[PDB]
RNA sequence: UUCAAACGAGAACUUUGAAUCGGGUUCAGAUCCCCGAAUCUUGGAAAGCGUCGCGGUUCCGGCGGCGU
RNA sequence: UUGAAAAGAACUUUGAAGAGAGAG
RNA sequence: AACGCAGCUAGCUGCGAGAAUUAAUGUGAAUUGCAGGACACAUUGAUCAUCGACACUU
């Protein structure tokens, strides 16, 4: 077992050749059983026994989360205003590739690195020729994910340079942490939405002499993660009045939380860059040779994971966004264009992937940074 | 199309400025030399093999040659 | 960035056609964005760019 | 499930009537996946679709008479 | 007309036209099939408009 | 008219099976698109068409063997 | 010609739905 | 009289390839179904009205 170099280059598995990877923050489930605590499963009964039955699955999440932690520390180390996010995304992606030692689909990037600026919320990454220099008075949402054998971990944070945004950052961080602690086994999603809205709205923001009230973006919400499936079909809300579905043992969730000094809703603003093949659709005929070729290329290289046009240009494929929209109309791939708020507004996001262990709740994405 | 009947004419019409290419077709019993001109596709047919190669050495340079066989 | 009538009145004839030409060129590109997948921000630009055509063409006329 | 389109295309490609077009009864799924003349040409080479022989009408009875 | 279409595309995108075929769509719009010269290629050109 | 199967929550009625010319090309256009020729033999076998095979399985729209 | 104001019926449940039962 | 013109637009309405409008004057922060676009509001401007300049396809 060796150690990591100052510019992170050693693969995570090389740092832990034993096979066991650092555990996330273990937390007992909330005492939502009418006062009765859940500190009765931590004892090594059959609960722990069947927890051990899925130990190998967890280790993949652990290594992915560790890789995410090192990558985000590296990004925090050198990120600064004045440099465009094309090279920022290139650096983040290449560092993550080296740290995860990607090989086909057994390991690699779960989805393109999102870097949303100002009113933009999510699902934005620069395309080819995108000349956007960063500014001192900017806020950015760095959302990126890594996976091991399809065990996806999703985490996101917000970077700021002007110290006028710390109130909004702390509000969104508190909302995300409250959603984290509120989540548990056999709890309704409407409850977590209740908690998130009741913690996050009780904050006030003073920006540029104007006092705003921070509100959730009712359009976005958290999601459940599946095997090579970023969205398993369950969405945890961040506003009041949602579904009454429960969370069950053995599932993983991404507890996202967005806060804006705007209208609390988002729409499609600029050119789409994120794309995702549908996990549920089967075989749909195609009539264009270029479209067929692009489809088989993407299903070989990106499978069901999300991809961006940069990842296709990185593969040497050109003249392809045509067949790409063709797959979009055919329903094979669903575009995910950037979501943006009103101009002049600001948005902050913090995200963590949580594990519902039989004995406890592990937030594998937890780090010392946040 | 037009049939070139005697050898001397064919290398003349192959030297015209409008001659774009000559295509050589190899059949069981003969070889056909077809030159694509502006208005006609002239064809010269020889029934014996040995003259086919010697004529093949004597096409004007720079004129595109296509071998069907 | 906003084309206004009164500042164009003292401007000379030659570059007014030059100003007209590119505005037509961007208008053509916006129409290309419409038939393909088009951003809403992009789809807002036809009306404003069309009115600048009228604004400029009114000046020369 | 719906093979009306594929029988019309097969007849056009096979240059025969639709009554002479045979669709595989227990392979229906991927003929249903065929929606172009290219895909039809894929199947008739693999034997999933073949041209049924012309109904026999022998002249031997009239020849004997 | 076909002559007017050919001149417009040439000076608009700096290419050469071999022939143009036009028809009037049932909706009332005129559709023109403009074939480029062999030396030019439609792939790289249609990238320049952004259509391809 | 009948039997069986498929899809489907549901089947007498849906689907499948059984009782200025030549050549290619689409889901829908061809004397108009593409290729090639123009205004007994050259065209012409290279095409096309029959069969027998090899590759590939939304990629190869790729290959050959005979015969006309 | 709903209603002062859509506040135009969240959510749970039966049904494939149209349709209901609760709730608001 | 016909045919066209709106980011999403069939009818009604308005308009004419400058095509639900250009210019100018008055007014002075909106239009709105959604989105986008706006918006030092004078180092001068959204909307609306007026309407004398310009333009007005068959
Ligand atoms: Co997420």
């Amino acid at each position: 077992p060796k150690v990591q170099t100052d510019p992170p280059s050693v693969p995570i598995c090389d740092l832990y050749p034993n096979g066991v990877f650092p555990k996330g923050q273990e937390c007992e489930y909330p005492p939502t059983q009418d006062g009765r605590t859940a500190a009765w499963r931590t004892t090594s009964e059959e609960k722990k026994a069947l927890d051990q039955a899925s130990e190998e699955i967890w280790n993949d999440f652990r290594e992915a989360a560790e890789a995410h932690r090192q990558v985000r520390k590296y990004v925090m180390s050198w990120i600064k205003p004045g440099m465009t996010m094309i090279e920022i995304c290139e650096k983040l992606e290449d560092c993550s590739r080296k740290l995860i030692k990607e090989n086909g689909l057994n390991a690699g990037l779960a989805f393109p690195t999102g870097c949303s600026l100002n009113n933009c919320a999510a699902h934005y990454t620069p395309n080819a020729g995108d000349t956007t220099v960063l500014q001192y008075d900017d806020i950015c949402k760095i959302d990126f994910g890594t996976h091991i054998s399809g065990r996806i971990i999703d985490c996101a944070f917000t970077v700021t340079f002007n110290p006028k945004y710390d109130t909004l950052l702390k509000a969104v961080k508190d909302a995300t942490n409250t959603g984290i602690k509120c989540a548990g086994i056999d709890v309704r999603l409407c409850d977590v939405g209740e908690a998130i809205q009741e913690v996050m709205e009780s904050y006030e923001v003073e920006i540029d002499g104007k006092t705003y009230q921070v509100k959730p973006i009712r359009n976005l919400n958290g999601h459940s993660i599946g095997q090579y499936r970023i969205h398993a079909g369950k969405t945890v809300p961040i506003v009041k009045g949602g579904e009454a579905t429960r969370m069950e043992e053995g599932e993983v969730y991404a507890i996202e939380t967005f806060g804006s000094t705007g209208k609390g809703v988002v729409h499609d603003d600029m050119e789409c860059s994120h794309y995702m093949k549908n996990f549920d659709v089967g075989h749909v005929p195609i009539r264009l040779p270029r479209t067929k070729h692009l489809l088989n290329v993407i299903n070989e290289n990106f499978g069901t994971l999300a991809f961006c046009r940069r990842w296709l240009d990185r593969l040497g494929e050109s003249k392809y966004l045509m067949a790409l929209k063709n797959l979009c109309d055919l329903g094979i791939v669903d575009p995910y264009p950037p979501l943006c708020d009103i101009k002049g507004s600001y948005t902050a996001q913090f995200e963590h992937t949580i594990l519902l262990r039989p004995t406890c709740k592990e937030v594998v994405s937890r780090g010392d940074d946040y | 199309p037009r049939k070139i009947e005697e050898i001397k004419d064919f290398l003349l019409t192959a030297r015209r400025k409008d001659a774009k290419s000559v295509k050589i077709k190899k059949n069981k019993d003969n070889v056909k030399f077809k030159v694509r001109c502006s208005r006609y596709l002239y064809t010269l047919v020889i029934t014996d093999k040995e003259k086919a190669e010697k004529l093949k050495q004597s096409l004007p340079p720079g004129l595109a040659v296509k071998e069907l066989k | 960035a906003k084309i206004k009538a009164r500042d164009l009145r003292g401007k000379k004839k030659e570059e007014l056609l030059k100003q007209l030409d590119d505005l037509k060129v961007e208008l053509s590109q916006l129409r290309v964005a419409k038939v393909t997948g088009g951003a809403a921000s992009k789809l807002s630009k036809i009306r404003v760019v069309r009115k600048s055509i009228a604004r400029v063409l009114t000046v020369i006329n | 499930s719906m093979l009306r389109l594929q029988k019309r295309l097969a007849s056009s490609v096979l240059r025969c009537g639709k009554k002479k077009v045979w669709l595989d009864p227990n392979e229906t799924n991927e003929i249903a996946n065929a929606n172009s003349r290219q895909q039809i040409r894929k199947l008739i080479k693999d034997g999933l679709i073949i041209r049924k022989p012309v109904t026999v009408h022998s002249r031997a009875r009239c020849r004997k008479n | 007309n076909k002559h007017q279409i050919k001149q417009a595309v040439k000076k608009l995108y700096d290419i050469d036209v071999a022939k143009v075929n036009t028809l009037i769509r049932p909706d009332g719009e005129k559709k023109a099939y403009v074939r480029l010269a062999p030396d030019y290629d439609a792939l790289d050109v249609a990238n320049k408009i952004g259509i391809i």
